[PDB]
């Protein structure tokens, strides 16, 4: 219902924000990092924006010159969502690593959150890396339902097979 | 000046006055590079990697002088190592199998400014340097601050001269300033990094 | 000694970034047009003079209402008309409004959802880009 | 590793290359006449069943040239020999497969020519193709009195097996 | 018309004087020099001495000498000895990274914007037989992105991270003489603070001077592209961008921008100095997954010929790893309604 | 495998191997054995006094005292009559073998032996089994400490018995999906009606058993149908197995989750590395 | 230590050895495999491991444990519930686990084996173990040292291949491993061919395992081949075995005689060039190069320590040749260095022991026995605050 409209309006920001460039740092000599991590120098840091569908689901775009970081704040009605949501963005994180746009930890109020630096936008299609994150959004929820039909389509195999055996 | 000189032997800050060097201020510090390479090791150990102390010694010194830097703001550090994946790096081994490198880049030369981490007693080459030039005749302390020349393999490390250009600014306003800001902008350390 | 460390020493740095630091729209007009009927002469009526530079949260946070105000009182097929009737400083100032509106989801969030859309088709992207550019913002 | 020959004497005539090593046998040849108990040939089928197993065997001696040709030329009996019916048919099978000419060093054919000389002139090659056949008649009959079982017309399937591996996967054919 | 030399982000590129070859920093620590053989490209040359990552590359024309800025804080002046390139350890005295280099259009100097919020001058003392430097310094509080020379050798455009597009004199009077008057003032010592633009939002990628250097436009980050008329007590003239910012900017006439960037193909806008009033001159890159020539941002362009005055051929390169070239006569012919000027 | 084996492999197999060998003729071979089954129980296999042709096989339940005040030593008898001995110094039941004393058909002793643990249980449900099957109403409820931390309350009535089981989900997770679990417990009666009615409640019993965030109380109410001599033991086979029965599921969906978390990352993964050139 | 014992996990190439700490033995050796049908409902759970998997009709059999490609995690992962609420018996969340990992595994699998183990089945306790060490933990049982070390050069040879490994107290010096494509299955095949080639009436299927049959029953490793070959031509009877099957289609005996074979089959260990055309170096060389491409200082501590394991270790007389080969390479060689010029004479000593078949599961069974283990292993509480991670590193302990 609402969400087209929530999605087509992230990605627009995921393209204004994802516009970046090498960046060396103007505190330590020798050192290149993710100022919008760091943070030690307020003129490279872009305004924070955030996007919102209702009062639970919304996105926060943090640019910088060579870095964003996006943090989304998934969907769950219930609590078996609440906790497939955690174990699953957990699931990732962990591996982030080889999920090298995103982030080992979230950030304070966000299920998930990705940070995309110039490295990135360099030997990869930005546009493509805002689909990815659309796309993200996307799977991430019909992924949680698979799995809460999965639960409970075993839930009830594993007690008819036990209910009938008396 | 006073050349701070850090090689695979050993740690040096020796001033030198206008002629040539005043022995009676020249000071040691127990951690040179070798020093750094282990801490590596041990430090490898505790994310997945066991290499041989007497056989892997010379393929994680290209390692260290590889990857390894000076973390400037070590709490900063860690929250890039924790909370994100941007300091890994990959590095292939001699023998094929690519390992990777993180928070133990920037971590095995943090010895320099605490030893301990490495159990050894002194006060960390920064912290060396500062106590060096107090001990000296007052009106010869513009001078060395000044001018303070890195010398040796050693002393390489991406970001060395920034941390301590802040580790002095930091005891000056402390020791020397007593804690008064409203004049460390008077304050001016020149550490220069000759090629 | 592991004290001496406890200060950040960048603070003072003399060598460092700060901006030029340094008043709202006329609820009367706004709310009056809108009780009339005249929605698109309220979007242009709260769009004037916004407080970019008023150094208070209170201050930015009233216009920020008052516009919130003026973009959720309207229909759906009624929108887009008065985005059109706006110079690109005035779709670039809302455009910066609607990322205001985004931080107070309000059961508001799906008209806005309406409202960037047609912002952005006139503002284009650069119009987001502005936003995120501002060093001062409502 | 594979088992190398002992019979090199600190002057042991020569027919190219390869040691005239000698042996106890009535057929003519240029060999010399033996006074010890055993010869190289009787090394050689001592060995046989281990040595055929290694593909790779060092050239320590002129000797060994003499042992590998006996090696390889005993599996060329064992092809033969795995197909008759009796200590009495062998023993001629061993006349004719010992009488024909095997291609010797230089010849195509004859593998290992990276190993073997060529024989210098018109009379080794005669030598040599002689000191040869002598080997091939006695290596050649010797293995009767073994293949055979005492019970006849029965070729001891404890030799007919190797018929199928080759030394140094060469062969003399 | 497009090549790619690389997958890898070219970092800079700088042609020499028949345009005969060309210098590119392959995202590397080196510099690559390519040929023109028929119409094949081939590497003749690899210039290694940097230690860090290669920023910008300025061919001097007549001289023949490149320059060379790297992360390593340092800069090279490489000269030809006969087949290949030697360098020269030029100290421009900084701390942190060096950002851009241009030589001044006489050859005797070139700039060097940085990370340690400041300008370096650079000229070479034949009583000592060494490079030597200057600083300009105030009011420069951020990383300096972009510089552009004056076609007099003297004024130069500065573009920083402090979101300021300015003017200064790198009057250096023991290789030069006294400037004569500018629009822009007569007043010009070393250092001198001639112009300022006055916008707190966007970094400034890009500078430009105009042909007779009384003109000079910029490039904000907040999509916005600026021109400044010295004939017209430097009344800046603003247009606020519909697409994503841009990286880079130079004069093709004295009424005439191109610039590229982030949308990866090349726009062109019209100064109408009656009205002082910049307007969008349209798209010159018309028709992976991209409909334009570049595939990823472009980041820098220069004029390939006919100067800024009339240009007639200019080329760009980006993070694609890609070279074009443009030639803006056939650009007019593709499009009726594209008026230059 | 859906439902929980009750026989223990390691003692079927034990004794298996050394029936096995006693019968072919070869000497006898020593044997000691540790290990154990759910709920907290040791077992031990050796050879009393090193006498390498007995063969001992004691089982060690913290709870038995509770067992024993409900029948267990009488049924135990009955079941392993002289196979049946004095408890081995640490575990509470033993059963010897005599490697020179064997039945002819040993398939019995031997399924029976792996029954061990679930025999001590056997006693207390065929006992309250009977009292409903008599009519004799109002005795008093065993109260079984199956685990340091739970309890199951057996009890009979008139025309209903009623086991209830008092689990503890340590994961603060494990305690939601559990839920999901039982919730298709309580609605099994559309599947097979003629089945034990199965009630369930959250972190409060419906004494004093605990009451804690991560508690629950399963309740079977088993029928005459079920409690009958024609039924019984294989009623007995699965409520006992219950508890670790739904422990079993709700750790087999977690890995199972896990199989999708890999695979949709995996998916992640693809889309990701196609936006590289 | 609990009232409970750690269970213990010993997954190899072809067979997982498992059971609880204490025992001398494993309660339970199987296949290394698990069978599927190829998931709605409950299809996750159908399936089976070991031995009731390795035919069943409709359904597929995998072998997950593999050197040389990929680990399949869905797999492993199920192949452990069974080994757990089936075979064991054991509740997870109330044991502790030691479980082992092969040479160079990854510290990242390490991350994923604890995510299974943690947050899948729960266990309050988790130890990952190497196998190679294990196995010097395990020959301290051997009579031949009374002096503990986790110093050692441990050869581990089971089905799929042989691993010739040093290790320096308690590590694997990594970068020396050295591995030999000879193993129980090349032994096999070879053995097989040499029956083709001479015994008539083997069922071609059977065929293989008549061989396999005969490699457990009457193979050995001999001194020397000529004086071999010689003992069998002369006293045939002494030595030509009888083995006798059934041909599982005419379901009639069929007899044969065993003969060279069984010295023939072990010695590929030492003359690879018997049966593998590529390989040739015999397996002393191997030994004697991975620990000269070691530490000199501590090459001597891994000749006089050389610890066998693993089944295709047991071979009678294996250690005896194989330490009488090295010694001669390893004399040979220093007598060189004084035909040019005499070191030091250098200490080779092959440890056989009683636990060599499952070296590897005892010494784990050994150690989680002992109250230092309770120690040097990590938590749950560990896990849930500073997570997968900490399972990168284990503690060596036992020395
Ligand atoms: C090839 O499939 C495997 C992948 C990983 C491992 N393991 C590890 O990486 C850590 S210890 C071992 C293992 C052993 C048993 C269960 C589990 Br889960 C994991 C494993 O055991 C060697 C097998």
């Amino acid at each position: 219902a609402t969400l087209r409209p929530y999605l087509s309006a992230v990605r627009a920001t995921l393209q204004a924000a994802l516009c970046l460039e090498n960046f060396s740092s103007q505190v330590v000599e020798r050192h290149n990092k993710p100022e919008v991590e760091v943070r030690s120098s307020k003129e490279l840091l872009l305004q924070p924006v955030t996007i919102s569908r209702n009062e639970k689901e919304k996105v926060l775009i943090e640019g910088s010159i060579n870095s964003v970081r996006v943090s989304i704040a998934v969907k769950q009605a219930d609590e078996i969502e609440k906790i497939l949501c955690h174990k699953f963005m957990r699931f990732m994180m962990m591996r982030a690593e080889n999920f090298f746009i995103l982030r080992r930890k979230p950030v304070e109020g966000y299920d998930i959150s990705f940070l995309i630096t110039n490295f990135h936008t360099e030997q990869m299609y930005k546009h493509k890396l805002v689909d990815f994150v659309i796309h993200f959004m996307e799977e991430i929820d019909k992924e949680i339902s698979e799995m809460k039909l999965s639960v409970n389509a075993r839930a009830r195999i594993v007690a008819e097979e036990f209910l009938k055996n008396f | 000046g006073v050349v701070v000189d850090s090689g695979d032997g050993v740690t040096h800050i020796c001033p030198v006055y206008e002629g040539f060097s005043l022995p009676h201020l020249t000071r040691r510090l127990d951690i040179a590079g070798r020093d750094i390479t282990r801490y590596l090791i041990k430090l490898l150990l505790l994310r997945g990697y066991a290499f041989n102390h007497s056989a892997d010694f010379e393929t994680v010194r290209m390692i260290k002088e590889k990857l390894c830097y000076v973390g400037y703001n070590i709490e900063q550090e860690q929250k890039l190592a924790l909370e994100t994946t941007v300091l890994v790096e990959s590095y292939t081994l001699p023998d094929g199998r690519i390992i990777k490198v993180g928070g133990e880049r920037f971590e095995a030369p943090e010895a320099l400014f605490q030893p301990h981490l490495i159990n050894v007693e002194g006060v960390g080459v920064a912290e060396l340097l500062f106590n060096t030039i107090q001990a000296a005749d007052i009106d010869t302390r513009s001078e060395f601050y000044k001018h303070i020349v890195l010398s040796g393999g050693s002393t390489m490390y991406p970001g060395l001269p920034s941390r301590l250009e802040r580790e002095l600014k930091q005891l000056y306003l402390e020791r020397v300033l007593k804690g008064d800001v409203e004049k460390l902008s008077k304050f001016k350390i020149r550490i220069e990094d000759p090629p | 000694s592991a004290r001496f460390r406890k200060v950040d020493v960048g603070e003072y740095d003399e060598n460092k970034f700060v901006d030029e630091e340094d008043a709202g729209p006329d609820e009367g007009e706004v709310d009056s047009c809108l009780r009339q009927g005249n929605m698109t002469a309220a979007l242009q009526a709260a769009l004037k003079n916004p407080p970019i530079n008023t150094k208070s949260q209170a201050v930015k946070d009233r216009a920020g209402s008052i516009v919130l105000k003026v973009l959720i009182s309207f229909k759906a097929n009624d929108i887009e008309k008065a985005v059109q009737s706006l110079d690109k400083n005035g779709v670039d100032l809302l455009m910066k409004y609607i990322y205001k509106g985004f931080e107070s989801p309000s059961d508001s969030s799906a008209v806005l959802l309406q409202w960037h859309e047609k912002a952005l088709a006139a503002g284009g992207v650069g119009s987001i880009v502005r936003v995120l550019t501002a060093r001062k913002t409502v | 590793p594979a088992y190398h020959s002992s019979l090199m004497d600190p002057d042991t005539k020569l027919i190219g290359n390869m040691a005239l090593l000698p042996i106890r046998s009535q057929f003519k040849g240029p060999a010399p006449r033996e006074t010890k108990d055993t010869d190289i040939v009787d090394e050689a089928i001592y060995y046989f069943k281990a040595n055929v197993f290694f593909k790779n065997y060092e050239i320590k001696n002129e000797a060994d040239r003499t042992l590998i040709y006996i090696t390889l030329y005993i599996s060329e009996c064992l092809k033969k020999l795995q197909k008759c019916n009796s200590k009495s048919q062998g023993e001629k099978e061993m006349y004719t497969l010992g009488i024909t000419n095997f291609p010797i060093p230089g010849e195509p054919g004859f593998p290992l020519n990276a190993i073997y000389a060529k024989p210098a002139n018109k009379q080794e090659d005669e030598v040599m193709r002689a000191y040869l056949q002598q080997l091939r008649q006695e290596t050649g009959l010797r293995l009767c009195e073994k293949v055979f079982d005492p019970q006849n017309d029965k070729p001891s399937k404890w030799w007919t097996c190797f018929v199928k591996r080759q030394f140094m996967n060469k062969s003399l054919s | 018309a497009y090549h790619s030399f690389l997958v890898e982000p070219i970092s800079c590129h700088a042609w020499n004087k028949d345009r005969t070859q060309i210098a590119i920093c392959p995202n590397n620590h080196e510099v690559h020099i390519y040929e023109k053989s028929g119409n094949k490209w081939v590497q003749v040359h690899e210039l290694k001495e940097h230690n860090g990552q290669v920023t910008g590359i300025d061919w001097a024309p007549d001289s023949n000498r490149i320059v060379t800025c790297g992360t390593d804080r340092n800069a090279y002046v490489w000269t030809l000895k006969g087949r290949t390139w030697k360098p020269t350890l030029v100290i421009l005295r900084i701390n942190r990274a060096a950002r851009c280099v241009r030589w001044a259009p006489n050859e005797k100097k070139f700039a060097v914007g940085s990370g340690s919020r400041v300008i370096s001058i650079c000229y070479f003392e034949q009583e000592n037989d060494w490079w030597v430097c200057k600083h300009i310094k105030k009011p420069i509080r951020s990383t300096v992105l972009s510089l552009d020379w004056h076609p007099n050798s003297v004024l130069l455009a500065a573009g920083s991270c402090d979101f300021k597009c300015r003017i200064f004199s790198a009057y250096i009077k023991e290789v030069e003489e006294r400037p004569a008057p500018t629009p822009w003032g007569s007043k010009m010592p070393f250092g001198e603070l001639m112009f300022e633009s006055s916008s707190s939002c966007g970094w400034v990628h890009g500078v430009c001077f105009s042909a007779n250097g009384s003109r000079v436009a910029w490039v904000s980050h907040d999509s916005t592209v600026c021109l400044a008329d010295a004939d017209k007590k430097m009344a800046v003239a603003t247009l606020a961008s519909e697409t994503l910012p841009l990286l880079a900017v130079t004069f093709i006439t004295e009424s005439s921008l191109v610039a590229a960037g982030h949308d990866c193909f090349p726009v062109l806008f019209t100064y109408d100095s009656a009205a002082g009033k910049l307007s969008f001159g349209g798209r010159l890159d018309v028709p992976a997954g991209l409909d334009s020539l570049h595939k990823n941002s472009v980041s820098q362009i220069s004029v390939l010929s006919g100067g800024k005055a009339k240009c007639s051929q200019f080329c760009t390169t980006g993070m694609d790893g890609g070279m074009s070239i443009w030639d803006v006569r056939s650009l007019e012919s593709a499009l009726k309604d594209l008026k230059i000027v | 495998m859906i439902l929980l084996e009750v026989n223990n492999r390691i003692i079927e197999e034990t004794l298996a191997l050394k029936f096995e060998n006693a019968a072919a003729g070869n000497k006898p071979e020593a044997v000691e054995v540790t290990f154990a089954d759910f709920d907290g129980v040791l077992y031990h296999i050796s050879n009393p006094n090193g006498d390498k042709t007995k063969v001992m096989v004691s089982i060690s339940l913290k709870f038995y005292k509770e067992l024993q005040a409900h029948g267990a030593d009488e049924l135990l008898k009955r079941v392993y009559g002289s196979y049946l001995v004095n408890p081995e110094s640490g575990y509470n039941v033993s059963l010897l073998y005599d490697l020179e004393n064997l039945p002819a058909s040993k398939d019995s002793i031997v399924h029976q032996a792996g029954m061990l643990k679930r025999n001590c249980f056997a006693s207390v449900f065929e006992k309250y089994f009977q009292f409903q099957e008599e009519g004799k109403e109002g005795e008093n409820r065993a109260v079984i400490h199956y685990r340091d931390d739970e309890t199951m309350y057996v009890e009979s009535k008139k025309d209903r018995v009623t086991v209830v089981f008092s689990t503890v989900f340590k994961d603060d997770d494990d305690v939601v999906i559990g839920k999901v679990f039982m919730q298709e417990f309580k609605e099994g009666r559309r599947a097979s009606h003629t089945a034990p009615q199965v009630l369930f409640s959250h972190r409060e019993p419906p004494t004093d058993a605990a009451v804690g965030d991560n508690i629950g109380y399963i309740t079977f109410v088993l029928f005459p149908r079920h409690t009958n001599a024609s039924a019984r033991d294989n009623t007995i086979n699965l409520i006992h197995t219950f508890r670790d029965y739904l422990h079993y599921h709700i750790k087999c969906s977690k890995a199972y989750i896990h199989t999708r978390m890999r695979a949709k990352t995996s998916d992640f993964l693809k889309v990701l590395n196609r936006a590289r050139p | 230590a609990g009232r409970l014992p750690a269970c213990v996990v010993d997954c190899g190439t072809g067979y997982t050895k498992l059971g609880y700490a204490g025992n001398t033995e494993p309660q339970f050796i199987i296949p290394s495999c698990i069978a599927i049908k190829e998931m709605k409902g409950v299809d996750d759970l159908d399936f089976f491991i070991g031995d009731e998997a390795i035919e069943k009709p409709t359904y597929a059999t995998k072998w997950p444990i593999r050197h040389g490609i990929v680990e399949d995690w869905d797999l492993m992962e199920r192949f452990m519930e069974q080994v757990i609420f089936k075979y064991l018996r054991a509740e997870p969340e109330d044991h502790y686990f030691l479980l082992t990992e092969p040479p160079l595994n990854t510290p990242e699998n390490r991350e994923y084996t604890a995510e299974i183990m943690f947050e899948s089945f729960n266990v309050p306790g988790l130890y990952i173990a190497v196998q190679a060490v294990l196995a010097l933990a395990a020959s301290w049982t051997s009579r031949q040292v009374g002096e503990r070390t986790l110093t050692g050069t441990v050869i581990d040879s089971g089905d799929g291949v042989t691993h010739v490994i040093p290790v320096a107290e308690g590590y694997v010096i990594g970068s020396c491993i050295k591995h030999i494509p000879i193993a129980g299955r090349d032994i096999t095949y070879f053995i097989q061919q040499l029956l083709r080639d001479r015994e008539v009436g083997i069922p071609p299927e059977q065929s293989l395992e008549t061989a396999k049959a005969v490699k457990e029953r009457y193979s050995y490793v001999c001194p020397d081949l000529v004086k071999e070959f010689n003992k069998y031509d002369t006293d045939g009877s002494k030595w030509i075995k009888q083995y006798t099957g059934i041909n599982a289609i005419s379901k009639k005996e069929f007899s044969i005689d065993v003969g060279y074979e069984r010295f023939l089959g072990p010695e590929i260990f030492f003359h690879p060039e018997f049966a593998n055309p590529d390989f040739t170096q015999p397996i002393s060389e191997v030994v004697d190069e991975v620990i000269q491409n070691c530490p000199i200082d501590v090459r001597r501590p891994l000749y006089k320590n050389i610890v066998l394991s693993g089944g295709s270790t047991m071979f009678r007389d294996f250690g005896r040749r194989l330490q009488r080969d090295l010694k001669r390479t390893v004399d040979a060689r220093l007598k060189l260095s004084e035909e040019l010029s005499k070191p030091k004479p250098i200490d080779v000593q092959v440890i056989t022991h009683h636990m060599q078949r499952y070296a590897v599961w005892f010494g784990g069974s050994m150690l989680a026995s002992t109250p230092e283990f309770y120690q040097v292993c990590h938590t749950k509480k560990d896990y849930e605050e500073i997570g997968p991670s900490i399972c990168r590193h284990n503690p060596v302990f036992g020395v």
